[PDB]
């Protein structure tokens, strides 16, 4: 069965193919051989009205308040709680990777500093503390999230 | 691929400021940080400080702020690094660098040597080292040249082993100097001539020498 | 400053063996560390990042551990290609590396070859003189040169120089050069070279007599 902690090692391989996809799409238009690449890569692509509005909530918040490598980790706790308070489902499951996508990506850009694995470990120790990884783990794990 | 292709050796005088450049091939450079590292001779690594070729900003070793100046042009994807007040202390191996979204420097420019010296280019001497002697040993005294590399072959090539070429050091008066030596058995000392042939580029001197038993 | 301290600068392996090389951070840098392999002449190249996920292209018999202050990156399988220098990184904010550890191969004593070179008459006419001792194919790369002339032992008047371990001998060898005024050298008849090394029973000397 998916334990818990399985789901949190997936969500290493899952979080790294989707900043990679969500990336190379952003490259692409500003002018994978795993199970948990592919859910990174189709988790990546989907572009709802949903998600293109958490991505627009991301991105001005951080252009405002510009996150440091100092607090990332208060910055992250408090988007990412803000993002369950209401329940669990997989449209917030991806916003979470989508903001630690814009995390990474803000304190890379602007902060000059590579932080993709200290969110890595952000996401990874939210989803465990949270029972995000747990909620997940019930549904059959991360392979649940290919066919939605 | 992703390649990073430095700027040409630099040889300046105390005092000057140079200039290197990194040119980014195979990837988007507005959208991935440039590193740079300096490296003395002999010596570790050291970090100088990083920019953002997309927004320009920058970021720097403390003990690099007012002497390195890390800029950047977006139309040719290439990043600069200008050094100024050049003095011995920043003759080294300059590499630029491009990291990956971990922070890890994935990828490396071939690195520029920046050389900050007074002597004026000058060919070597060449001496011979004579054996005398269960092993004899004899060698070639290549001294007082400027600057590096020289290269030294012993019969135009046909001796190779017991051959060692030693590292140059660098005298007082700023110019290199090293002994290249082999190791031969006594009996070959009569049965074999022993030509090294040195070659300093820089100066365009070439000087083959004999090294006579005495 | 983040400090990267690689207590060792020189570390002995065999090939087949492994080997462990550590690297303490002067802070917590959680798991950003970085481990980078060079070769003499060469740029730099990434081995291990995020202080255990192994780069694209690094065979399998490299792989890093540690987290917070204490890293180490272990070579399994030892090939002659790994022989070369390896330093650590931290790449938070203001990035620092370590000093670097080379790796050579482990060997059995070898006592050097001493040779002395008395200066060339063709430089004595040009107004100097170099007097050259050579220490030949000896295993402990750790070697001391004592210039004597007269008996007199000399100081700051020398320069050494060391090669790199052989591919073939995995030896070392070392050259003194002793450099003196032509008038210095000819007010003095005794050149001596003593040589001290793990090898030689007593320290070894190898002298000349001017004009002899």
């Amino acid at each position: 069965s998916m334990s818990e902690e399985q789901v949190a090692q997936d969500t290493e391989e899952v979080f790294r193919s989707y900043v990679f996809y969500r990336h190379q799409q952003e490259q692409e238009a500003e002018g994978p051989s795993s199970t948990m690449g592919q859910v990174g890569r189709q988790l990546a692509i989907i572009g709802d009205d949903i998600n293109r509005r958490y991505d627009s909530e991301f991105q001005t918040m951080l252009q405002h308040l510009q996150p440091t490598a100092e607090n990332a980790y208060e910055y992250f706790t408090k988007i990412a709680t803000s993002l369950f308070e209401s329940g669990i489902n997989w449209g917030r499951v991806v916003a979470l990777l989508g903001f630690g996508y814009r995390l990474a990506l803000h304190v890379y850009q602007h902060g000059l500093t590579g932080f993709l694995g200290q969110v890595t470990r952000f996401v990874v120790d939210f989803m465990l503390h949270h029972s995000i990884a747990r909620w997940i783990a019930q549904r059959g794990g991360w392979v649940a999230a290919l066919n939605l | 691929e992703v390649k990073l292709v430095e700027s040409g050796a630099e040889l300046v005088r105390p005092g000057t400021s140079v200039k290197v450049s990194c040119k980014a091939s195979g990837y988007a450079f507005t959208n991935y940080l440039i590193e740079w590292v300096k490296q003395r001779p002999g010596q570790g690594l050291e970090w100088i400080g990083v920019i953002n070729p997309g927004s320009g900003g920058t970021n720097y070793n403390e003990k690099f702020k007012g002497k390195a100046t890390l800029t950047a042009d977006k139309s040719s994807s290439t990043a600069y690094m200008q050094l100024t007040s050049l003095t011995s202390d920043d003759s080294a191996v300059y590499f630029c660098a491009s990291p990956s979204l971990y922070g890890s420097f994935d990828y490396w420019g071939q690195g520029t040597t920046v050389t900050v010296s007074s002597a004026s280019t000058k060919g070597p001497s060449v001496f011979p080292l004579a054996p005398s002697s269960g092993t004899a040993a004899l060698g070639c005294l290549v001294k007082d040249y400027f600057p590096e590399p020289v290269t030294v072959s012993w019969n135009s090539g046909a001796l190779t082993s017991g051959v060692h070429t030693f590292p140059a050091v660098l005298q007082s008066s700023g110019l290199y100097s090293l002994s290249s030596v082999v190791t031969v058995p006594s009996s070959s000392l009569g049965t074999q001539t022993y030509i090294c042939n040195v070659n300093h580029k820089p100066s365009n001197t070439k000087v083959d020498k004999r090294v006579e038993p005495k | 400053d983040i400090v990267m301290t690689q207590s060792h600068k020189f570390m002995s392996t065999s090939v087949g063996d492994r080997v462990s090389i550590t690297c303490k951070a002067s802070q917590d840098v959680g798991t950003a560390v970085a481990w980078y392999q060079q070769k003499p002449g060469q740029s730099p190249k990434l081995l291990i990042y995020w202080a255990s996920t192994r780069h694209t292209g690094v065979p399998d018999r490299f792989t890093g551990s540690g987290s917070g202050t204490d890293f180490t990156l272990t070579i399994s399988n030892v090939q002659s290609e790994d022989l070369a220098d390896y330093f650590c990184q931290q790449y938070s904010s203001y990035r620092t590396f370590g000093g670097g550890t080379k790796l050579e191969i482990k060997r059995t004593v070898a006592a050097p070859s001493v040779f002395i070179f008395p200066p060339s008459d063709e430089q004595l006419k040009s107004g100097t003189a170099s007097v050259v001792c050579l220490l030949n194919n000896f295993y402990p790369r750790e070697a001391k040169v004592q210039w004597k002339v007269d008996n007199a032992l000399q100081s700051g008047n020398s320069q050494e120089s060391v090669t790199e371990q052989d591919s073939k001998d995995s030896t070392y060898s070392l050259s003194s050069t002793l450099t003196l005024s032509k008038a210095d050298y000819e007010k003095h008849k005794v050149y001596a070279c003593e040589v001290t090394h793990q090898g030689l029973s007593s320290p070894v000397t190898k002298s000349f007599n001017r004009g002899e």
